[PDB]
């Protein structure tokens, strides 16, 4: 009864931010877990030739352009930040406005995530195979730009998300 | 807002269901490899998959940059009933999409073994892949059903 | 398979890496494999259970009594594990889960492990026991390759049995229990009791039927050579090589296979 | 309104179980139609069919979602929350029915194909087991949209 | 107001507990009968009556979620907030009785596939088992039916 | 009040869960029989028993079930919290006790299994202990009676 | 008030605690008693004492729950929420120290039938055992007891 | 007011911790002694120590129990949160005791049984190790006596 | 007012944690001790040890709890509602630590009692590393012993 | 208001992850090298990368810490429970994504000191990548110091 | 009001989170120096340094404790609630923080003490790893001593 009718307040700026920080941090974890598994990977195959290092160097290329992703959203979240007044923190356009940022946030950042640790996966898989055939190079990277191509469009769909503030 | 909130996940729900068909492309990658270790042909055979999975995983983005598109609040306002239903279609249609991307990668697995070995059922697998992307897309325009239904 | 991926990633490749390196002389690459099994010391675990098998081996050379260190010295350090008579099997018996089973199977130590019939039960206590090490790791495909491989050793015991180990008189009831999941079970192999008619119900057993096919050399043998098509099998089985699995014990197996074929060639 | 709120709660609760079960069951059989038609060509064909099958009742199951998305009408008068409500409790059981069923069917036919590569008539044997329960999976999927879209006359 | 959606509510469990009950019975069975085909194909004919047995399980309980689901019209039948709870409670015991006897003869559906491997005494008994198992549905059915009768009895 | 509501529902967690415990104990002793049918027709026809006797818990805790609903009605008095808190109390103590019971049962069921397959006076044994087992069951049936019967408010 | 709420849920906590350890004690008691009538049929007959004494701490148990419930009686006392929580805190403790002791003395049991079937003597000194395993229920009666009183020194 | 839903929890509480630990330590070293008798009689006799200990604790624990119930006097007392936050802690403060004590004991009853077998000095020393811990338990239920005596103040 | 509460409930806790702790050393080292039997029986005096440290902990803990419980004394400077968390936190911090020295003790005193039948001269190190343990204890009493202090002056 | 709570709060939050995140991977990696030094401990006094790279995440977070610390001056600024939400979950976050940074790099590195005791070109490979790894903590680093600047305003 | 309460319960907490990583540390540098021990006697003196550390990072929690009670003053301000929340964040941190160190700290001493008996040269190099795990927690302890003097919150 009074407890849900209280559930409905809440403080949209602290969800603005979360929204901001929180898919960069889900983001760095995704792509931090992907680069682990390939420089096990790396680690692995390390006894005969560096070309298996050099696509887990690609790979950490998709991880470092999948972090940069992270980095412009939080930059774009800064400015994306609405009017958003210290004393007009509670009306129900800015807890609109903090619902679509949060829901950027989460499309983002779990989805830059997921994008990581497949990309990790693949390219363990990957420098594992080249390490067995010297001749599967192509196909390896293949993998790692289906890799990076999804972190890109989950930076896209950030990119599009930018504009949905509607705080005053 | 409450309806912002529900129409957002609404979204975010199928959104989440391409991201984890991901994981199943993951998977057919990892076994591509395996399959593309025998044979480069093979390799690209078995690599188109995951060409194709990641595809998918890029309609799905173009499909929350129109939700992204249509997220204006003010055309249409929705009650605890209309965001309700849009929220439990979406975790519908993203559960659907999720357990879809699951199968396309178990598929992905037997085609990436089949491919490893002689082209033998290679038209199987691949109408069992279709089967899978066929589900997905099932799914993807359930969806649209749901985006579509609002209003008085 | 994503546990893979989180941790084991660089072992597994190492594992992987030195299966698809191998495709007196057997000796010799006996020793270069425990070599590489000592320098890489899920599948681990199985590497540990295929060892323990070949301890089992070594440990039933040693557990009977004529230059046995020579003889342990001259077996790969995998088989002859560093770590290790009634004395002989009680110490044998720690650190080597196979060797207790060999133990209790041979009451009376070297004399009911002789090397004519007895031994052959000691080593297959010892091989069960390892069988029930190998199935300590909760199961998976490779546990069901083990099981197979196993129910085809339970199912060549009980052919030679009934072949020739009936003039040695093991107990049919012994034997079938001398014979070892599925190697615990194989009545239809032990109803026939000639060795003709029990032949052929030795080869009804699924790892023995589709791989012997004529069976020439093979069923025919006594000791544990019945199965021995279905073990190239087995080793085609690792031939697929399926990655994010623990294949370490398959990769010895290979090794193995492949010295076992040097052998054979021996010169030319 | 709360009533059309339940019902579309139940109604989409409906798809998604059903589709979560037969998708399951799906891969289960599917793990035995791929081993089959690696160990031979031949009963790939007939191997082939169940996991088709199970595709095609979870995308019925999916579907029902559209139909009921008109089971529910709050452009219509609202009548009391009970009977948005009721459909809501149509729905979730309509779903559990489907995931219920979509998964015994495919946790069957996972070791029917498997088993039918020693015997290719243990294809159709499989394939008819998979039916039973895959049949009930669909009828239950379906007659809960039915029964959401039917009780919300309310009196 | 409480009592109709509550019933409805146990309607749904009803369904969904007698799915699930007749998901484990299938599932085994199948995987028994699997097994069995390649033993002996001709007997795996008569090792398809525990899946019969299954499916009439839940076909009962779809039937009693469809009975409970009718009478939701308030001007229908007097039900008062106990009344409908008592329902819904009638309703989630029969389906649970029904999960638990569908898991059950699942289980003694295995062991009778096993049993057919054996001598087939061994299986003509396990059928009169498996029988006496999905007797305890009907019971369980028939308590659900008689408690939402009483439940429609209200005031 | 709603407290008839939650007797009702105290009368139907009775039966479910005696229902359960009966049919996980008539699972395990029909695994138990078919092993012994599998060894031998002789301990076949005695294995039976203690599925019935299991099957029993879940006919009686069905018939306290049907007992506690004819107990809830407006015409016998008007909405109280005590008797309908009383009855859902009752209801599940009578279910927990089935239940438990019913577990019981079935894990006596196997190792009288066994025994029977071992000797004749092991079976005897066996079923001794599942008299226990039923005088138990038979003990919480009698307490969640009487505590229905308290139904005084 | 909401009392006899409380009081009545300690009650039926007591039998329901006092069932399920009187369950698992009789369960290893009879696991213990197999493999002695396995090992010998004659010594079977003594090992049936750690069944009768788990059997016996669990009716004493259920006793005093249904000693404690008899108690409560609304017409005989007003509402005071004193008599309700001193009646279900016997009830719980009287419920768990049965459990407990149940639990315990049908492994302890276990353990001496094994012995017994070992040596004989062994067989006392596991009767010896469940004496001192005993003290837990005559304990969780003291303080049924207890609290019984403090229910009705409520004023 | 509350004192009774405090008060009597923790009265309750006390006893059902002591006597699920007693039950568990008794439990262990029990295996241990039956462990002991089939290798000796004589170990069995010697193990009766940790039977002793189990026995100490429980009865430490009900006499804590006993004294806390005493402490209830609503009539003389006029209710205070204090003094039911006095027995309550008492109780707790017993319970968490007895229980702590029972798992060491049950751990050192095996050990010591092992022992027996092994060598009777290393029982001898044993008795002493099994005694310290019987004192760490006796110094609990001593600051529960402090813990009551507090009480107290309360009026 | 309903400060008293917290302060016997962590009274209570302070002695029920660290009686836990207690009797979670004690029964490791007497089953390591037990293990080191028959092959060492001299080492008995050796093995006496980590029960020492263990009652040595159990005594802490008493005396923790003894102490918080002659803070509580409502009679004069009425507890308010600082007394009895600030005796909740030192009941909660010496419970705390006796619990960490205890596993801990059990722990170096099981690897003692196995180091005791081989090699027995490093029972002077085994003894060093036992104090070491023991130093945590002594360090969360000295914390309790600090906290309590400060309860006095929150009357005001 | 509560503002400088939930901040205070924040900040602890960011350095416990920090350093727990560092810890771990710290452990991993010296485990790791622990394990190789002992075929050759001549690699073993090269494999200081560990060290280094425990020690940058140690600096990063204790950095960062500092950087929130000195944001909270309520002297200066009333604050706001918007500027002291914002800054708490910036923080937090900042910390996070090093904890995760530093876990995952200590995991590789754990293989890595093995590769360096297999071979030079091993070691070297297993640099460049704890290079990488480090990059993407500093790149973490820089993102809570921007976010910490936004929570001037 | 009740905030400094709170902030003295974060900062005993903190005492607690550091002597929990001090003792799982030192629980594992006990082993590796009983193991070491059992080696050689010689390598059990150069092996006290990491349990000495332990202790160390134990006292640095215990001061910082220390400090934090200090902090509490009542003739400071009246009650104010900044200084409870500063102080539970500084205490909270802290612990973490020493638990974290000292957990990777018992780890790599546990590995350390092995490595040494096999070669002494790696001691060195163990040595500087162990001062940079301990200088972890130096820097999180100043950190934290960083909140504490940061009182002052109110004008």
């Amino acid at each position: 009864s009074s407890w849900s009718r209280a559930l409905v307040k809440i403080s949209p700026y602290t969800f603005s931010a979360i929204g901001i920080a929180v898919a960069i941090g889900v983001s760095v974890l995704g792509a931090a877990w992907g680069i682990y598994i390939t420089g096990s990977s790396l680690i692995g195959a390390a006894i005969k030739a560096p070309r298996i290092t050099s696509k887990n160097l690609i790979s950490v290329i998709f991880c470092e352009a999948v972090a940069i992703y992270g980095v412009i959203v939080a930059i774009i979240l800064q400015t994306k930040l609405e009017s958003v007044p210290a004393s007009q923190i509670y009306a129900p356009e800015s807890l609109r406005a903090g619902y679509a940022i949060f829901a950027s946030g989460i499309i983002v950042g779990f989805a830059n995530l997921v994008c990581g640790l497949c990309v990790g996966i693949i390219g363990s898989s990957c420098a594992l195979s080249d390490a067995q055939n010297s001749s599967l190079f192509v196909k390896i990277l293949v993998i790692e730009i289906f890799g990076s191509a999804l972190g890109l469009f989950g930076v896209i769909v950030g990119i599009i998300m930018s504009a949905q503030a509607s705080w005053p | 807002t409450a309806p912002f909130f529900g129409f957002l996940g609404a979204a975010a729900a199928l959104v989440f269901s391409c991201m984890g068909a991901a994981y199943g492309t993951a998977k057919s990658g990892v076994g591509v490899a395996s399959m593309g270790v025998m044979r480069p042909e093979l390799v690209m055979k078995s690599i188109v998959p995951v060409v194709m999975a990641g595809v998918l995983g890029i309609y799905g983005l173009i499909i929350a940059v129109i939700i992204s598109t249509g997220i204006n609040p003010k055309a249409k306002s929705y009650y605890l009933f209309d965001g309700y239903a849009h929220l439990s279609s979406g975790l519908a249609c993203g559960l659907a999409g999720l357990s879809a991307g699951m199968a396309i990668g178990i598929v992905g697995d037997a085609g990436v073994r089949a491919n490893a070995q002689q082209p033998k059922l290679f038209v199987g697998m691949i109408l069992i892949l279709i089967f899978a992307e066929a589900l997905a897309l099932y799914g993807l325009i359930v969806g649209i059903i749901l985006s579509s239904r609002a209003g008085q | 398979a994503m546990t893979f991926n989180i941790h084991g990633g660089y072992l597994e490749a190492i594992v992987r890496g030195y299966r698809a390196g191998l495709l007196t002389i057997v000796e010799k690459c006996t020793l270069k494999l425990v070599d590489e099994y000592k320098h890489m010391l899920p599948l681990s675990t199985f590497l540990e259970y295929i060892t323990y098998g070949h301890m089992i081996d070594n440990v039933v050379l040693i557990v009977t009594g004529r230059d046995v260190q020579e003889l342990l010295e001259k077996c790969h350090p995998l088989g002859m594990f560093d770590s290790i008579m009634r004395e002989l099997y009680r110490l044998v018996l720690v650190d080597t889960p196979l060797a207790p089973y060999f133990s209790e199977c041979i009451t009376s130590e070297d004399l009911d492990d002789m090397n004519i019939e007895i031994m052959r039960n000691t080593l297959y206590k010892a091989y069960l026991e390892d069988f029930y090490k190998f199935c300590q790791k909760l199961g998976g495909a490779t546990a069901e390759i083990m099981s197979d491989l196993l129910a085809f050793e339970a199912d060549r015991r009980a052919v030679n049995i009934t072949i020739n180990s009936i003039g040695t008189e093991l107990t049919r009831d012994d034997r079938r229990k001398l014979y070892s999941l599925y190697p615990y079970g194989h009545e239809e192999l032990a109803v026939c009791e000639d060795i003709d008619q029990v032949r052929g119900v030795m080869e009804k057993y699924p790892p023995y039927q589709s791989i012997f096919s004529k069976l020439s050399y093979g069923e025919s043998q006594m000791l544990d050579k019945a199965f021995y098509e279905e073990e190239v099998k087995r080793l085609c089985l690792a031939f697929e090589q399926q990655f994010h699995y623990g294949v370490f014990f398959a990769y010895m197996r290979l090794r193995e296979q492949e010295i076992r074929n040097l052998m054979w060639i021996s010169e030319c």
